């Protein structure tokens, strides 16, 4: 199929970006883990206590047995809502990761597809050049076996027609590992795939560096991720302290205890203090406690987040000097690769036409079969870096266009227009 | 609180019926049909496999090249129908995000176990069985899993 | 010495794997730590306490000096089982990478050794090549000597002479590096390794893929840690709550407590509650703990470890994936690797043939200086391309086993099989 | 600007070198926080907890508010002791890899800067042969156009010029892309750099291995830093036990009680136990702990700490190798490049006399259009492989001085001190 | 105890004045004088720009080919004087080892915001102003940062 | 319980004799043995030295071309026999599974240090030193370490 079945079937069936969804999510559900302290926290316990006498307390056995049912909630603690928002900071900055991994998996995915049709060219081309030499060896035996000419001129070709052999087979190599890494990538079998036809093929000029570095500012992905994640540092030197913050919490608790005493000295003629005991309280109260002097710790501790923040911010620093480099490199790729394109088929053309002349030459005998088999082969080399020109430039396309940070299936579906015929992936099909 | 709400609006295009769902369930819902009929034929197989394990069966039996893998077992490792089977357990599967989910089955008969392994596939609503990985010894016949043993 | 003692000696002092195996064997003991707490706590505690009062409390200072024997067990905590479950699986997945440490190992002392032969035989080359050109340079200086020709041949082969130097200079480099590298790798100083013969190397088909790629399925050590970590997963989600199931406590607890009043308002006439008391009780005991409401903490951890759980799944598909791709990679080298020996074999002689030709034109005198020279080149580089197939050939072989999951010292075995006669590695003896 | 300019705007300017720093203070600074818990822990609590009768305990209701205010000393206790320690080693560890960070950011200076000049070397050598062979397209247009020879001469010699352009079209775009990484990595755009001299160019023999070694395994980083590692290892078995040795602590309060009673049944005759109770109470106290039986949990621990220091001790013998396959891989890279200069001066000069000799020859007529236009690509590839081979010794110098570990800016002005002339980095200036 | 002792003898060859320090005070004085007065102009604005940025737009005012984009605005994203502004928090700076600071600055106007972003550098014993990212909706003129887009 | 069972059932291959064990011990022993004797010579330290660092300092002795190397000292950094040495402690060594541990020894002198470092090497159920690293100011003679200050 085209470019664009073959991504939606990627995009469908890939575990990479399963797994970067499924951590995104993890990370947005710890908003609620993060949010359950501030809550209030219910509890039970019961409890059994039996106590045997010693010393001075020679000859008393008491039995106890508590149940408790305890209530808390804390009424003013910034601690936990500072988490709360550096978990909401995280899930923001994992959302972000998750949009460039989406943007990683379309480029990817777009450059093993071509990078099948680059293998093919390369493989056909090549294939075509050893039938010329084929076609130039069979020629030179026959005549001759007629006899015209001495053993060096089929000595040389049949040379270059087994260098020629033994580059054909690293090309076929070369393609069924290209065919069977883009089977990797998607996870299906593709026995043919949209080719690249030369007729509709039209460039055009870029946007000017200019503008392109302003989108690139004000919507790159890595960028983005920078700040959030300098935000971030912000927020917890913000929660670094939480020292000076005094806290409070509401506790309630209903309780019943039922204790009973026995002994041999329990069986005294006071008859008070040591007889069966059922106590009943409900309680409810405050708590209030406040650090005054906690050794520097908190000192340190916010120091320190002063260092991580300097740090973030210049990791942000640094992400957007390498965003500008990536910008400007991607429009120098893309104007390189414009203007090799036009030199390639000059080039072209002009190994045709030296080819023709070389040919020409030798039929009157002012050449020699090397040079003619020179020639040949600096046409195929021609051809072969024309092909890779142009699959090098459509991907250095999608290249500033996600460098851009706004790349969707839309640039896909731009780049599918321009496929035409299908072809076959064949290893034997294609060279029988 | 704070529901997740996956960014995935996709994950669609189911053309048979299905069970219910849930990848263990349906993975012991189609062991338990198997083991207790005897046809297994693809015919009355076609709801627990999705769209694609049953077109390629069906042209593989179509083909008579595979008659013997086809006709003896094509989902056990062995060349016999199991005695008993155990899906490995899962949780359910939060919201819809998540795909392509292999579990471990042991297939357990008198005095043995081989253990074999079936992926899943989400595909809409529902879950699907997919593959099965032959992870056992003494493979039944081809080689690897089910889809590459029958891939042309 | 030849391969098995190369990699004998490479594996009783290679600092790496021992830092592995070191690892493996702490993560095998971090299960003593993880069953500890399921085990008797046992402890010893004493204090004592000085206590002045005022306000209503005026006039009473007390002295408490007490000392206390604990014990405590947990009779029912499922958490500390589980915990000790995931430490077990966790040694299990230890267990499995350092057994892909080795596998690792053997693979590079295998390539590094093969590089140094190559880097041999590519210097050899070299140094065949520059002496062929310097016997056509003085040729050709006596011919003009004596003078027949022009300048322009001694020109040309002069600059072919000099080319010819410097690549020379380079491979010798290249093969001091190469063997330095593989001291590294071993730890220590091969003055001579055994080299490959070519009358007792034979070729053998590799098994057809499908029988490979089932034994790889089967058997890959990265597909085995995939799925340990899956399982690990499963029993994370598995220990996540935690929270639903009552805990249960069991105390004793042998405590001596000696308390002394004194002051001037405990000097009054009651001296019964001011008197010194020796308290000493024994203590059996039981707690009961149940959380009701955790304030949804519980929930958010286990639908955590439910993504988790996913995201180990697919990271186990993308894991099952790649293995496949490695092992029809490696088939498809191995069979490029094959029939690229051939065609080099070919290629080789083909150009010998040619350069013979060319030799004889140029004495004739249909042919030129510059013609030979480039015969010549051909011919080396033939020649050097054949012997580097051959090594490649080998590696990948190793490759292929290793990825098949199945590979030990038997290969290697196999591999030193082929290898009869010993050459030095000294550049200063094969360069005099 | 000259390398020295470059270099100190860079270090001014440069985001990676201020993060690690960064990193560096923040660990520096941790030890506040390790030193905290020794010193005294003083802190303040106040409630008010309302008490309601149930059960036998019906019709009694109690209001108790409380202030405290605590003080708390570790006497003894060798765990924080430990941890200051571990705490000061990695301070250390931190500080020798912002060491090594200085050096890598010098390192890459350089290399990025001299990079910028031999794209500049490379664009301008190719232009030079596209001119060259414009000229001899020209002449033999217009030897043509008079009429003396077939047209083959002048098709391949403008297909040898198309493929020039399209070289100089990527040699272009490779000095564009080279100077904006310079940019890059120093925050500044630099219109002009100086250049390399060839008149004061002189090359200086290195010292001998043997000082080498020695002074790199005195003094290298990364050995210091695995050093400094086994040492932190070794305190963290050191610290790992802490269960053996028993805890002291000692603590001061002073606190406030009001106590009330109120309800039905405590309006009661007694009017004794029922009453206000305002108690203010200091107490000092000491408490002593003691861990016996731990359940084996120090045990393991400390054989893990055991396992993990035998780790770091492989991990140190690991980086010692590696140290010495640097230097040893230095010092020969240094000696191929400074007989590579020799050989490729050597090949130019000898490529030059050839290309005057295939121009006679051509003149008298022994010759072809082909032979000469090879003469001059060959040529032209030997004068560019040349430059590189030079710029390429200098970093190899510079490399071999950072892997003895006593690189500093005076290195840096050793190498300054060889370029005298500025050259513009302009695309569009250098080529017209 | 424990002082830090930076490793960092340099950082310094400032040649203009400026306001004692202080990210956010800097930011936030030079953007109150900016919005108090309404000059704008390079020469009353000198203190708060060091070495670098003064003499680019010196330059840039002298080529006569940016007159618009220098006589509208050049700090703030839009063509017309911001209402009030608000630069991003910072706990002061430790020591001196701290260089190269982006803070973001919410500029607010009637109903709008725009929130740019600017750089700052230390230069010694102070803090002063630089780039400015152009980070907002409908960018002025030119494109990219200040710094980029006067850059020849 | 759960014992180690190290998968190590090689490095054996040990022909001389030696001490005990513990490599903290078996250094101090060869320092104290260097120290309270006067000869320091190969023969009688054969045990100490484990089966390479013997032969190789044999046949460079029978090589004469490190005479002023070997005759001095070849174990301290310096030209003269030390005065005290203190290896760096090693809390024993965990099961078999432990190879090519350096340790550093501290060789103090009357107010002088080098602080000198030593391998260890295991060869079966003994310990042996090997190398020397020679880490110490003013090197005794040649460079680096022993090993390739000795080899050819």
């Amino acid at each position: 199929e085209n470019l664009m079945q073959v991504y939606q079937q990627a995009r469908l069936s890939n575990p990479e970006l399963r797994k970067s969804a499924a951590d995104r999510d993890a990370a947005f559900e710890k908003i609620n883990e993060a949010r359950s302290p501030l809550l209030p926290q219910l509890g039970l316990g019961a409890d059994y206590t039996y106590s045997n006498g010693y010393r001075d307390a020679n000859g008393i056995n008491s039995n106890a047995t508590s149940a408790s049912l305890q209530l808390t909630q804390s009424i003013f603690d910034m601690s936990k809502w500072r988490a709360l928002t550096l978990q909401e900071k995280a899930a923001g900055i994992q959302d972000v990761t998750y949009q460039t991994d989406q943007q990683t998996l379309i480029l990817n995915t777009a450059t093993a597809y071509f990078n099948v049709l680059n293998a093919i060219d390369v493989l056909s081309y090549t294939q075509a050049q050893k039938e010329a030499i084929y076609r130039q060896l069979d020629q030179t035996t026959q005549r001759f076996n007629v006899g015209l000419v001495a053993i060096t001129d089929v000595q040389n070709a049949r040379a270059q027609y087994d260098t020629v052999l033994a580059n054909e087979v690293t090309a076929r190599n070369n393609l069924d590992n290209a065919v069977e890494q883009l089977r990797q990538i998607t996870g299906n079998y593709y026995p043919e795939l949209a080719a690249l036809n030369v007729e509709n093929f039209k460039t055009d000029k870029p946007q000017p560096v200019n503008a392109l570095l302003k989108e690139a500012e004000k919507r790159n992905l890595s960028l983005l991720q920078a700040r959030l994640s300098q935000d971030l540092a912000r927020e917890q030197i913000r929660q670094a302290q939480d020292g000076h913050l005094p806290t409070l919490d509401l506790t309630a608790s209903t309780g019943i205890s039922d204790t009973s005493y026995s002994g041999s000295k329990t069986r005294g003629a006071a008859g008070t203090q040591y007889d069966d005991s059922n106590m009943g309280q409900n309680k409810v109260g405050l708590s209030f406690s406040l650090p005054i002097y906690q050794g520097g710790m908190v000192n340190s501790q916010v120091k320190q987040a002063q260092y991580n923040f300097v740090g973030a911010s210049e990791q942000l620093e640094s992400a957007h000097r390498s965003v500008v480099q990536t910008v400007r490199s991607s429009f120098n790729n893309i104007n390189a690769s414009i203007s090799s394109i036009n030199a390639y088929k000059q080039a072209v053309v002009s190994a045709q036409s030296s080819l023709d002349a070389m040919e020409a030459g030798y039929s009157v005998g002012t050449r020699t079969i090397v040079d003619v088999l020179d020639a040949t082969t600096t046409l195929y080399n021609a051809k072969q870096e024309l092909a890779n020109a142009r699959y090098n430039y459509l991907i250095n396309q999608l290249n500033i266009k996600s460098a851009l940070g706004t790349l969707n299936e839309q640039d896909l579906l731009a780049l599918n227009n321009a496929l035409s015929k299908p072809v076959s992936t064949n290893p034997e099909n294609v060279a029988p | 609180c704070t529901t997740v709400t996956p960014a995935y609006k996709d994950n669609g295009t189911r053309s048979g019926p299905c069970v219910e769902g849930g990848p263990d369930n349906v993975a012991q819902q189609f062991y338990d049909y198997r083991i207790l009929h005897r046809s297994n034929d693809i015919t009355a197989l076609r709801p627990y496999l999705s769209d694609k394990l049953a077109t390629l069966l069906s042209d593989a039996s179509r083909d008579n090249n595979h008659r013997e893998l086809l006709t003896n077992d094509p989902f056990s490792s062995r060349t016999t129908l199991p005695d008993s089977a155990h899906v490995a357990s899962a949780s359910t599967i939060p919201n819809r995000d998540a795909r392509n989910i292999p579990l471990r089955v042991d297939l357990k008969q008198g005095d043995q176990g081989w253990q074999d392994e079936v992926l899943m596939i989400q595909e809409g609503q529902c879950w699907v069985i997919d593959d099965v990985r032959y992870l056992g010894g003494s493979v039944h016949a081809t080689a690897g899993t089910l889809r590459q043993s029958i891939e042309n």
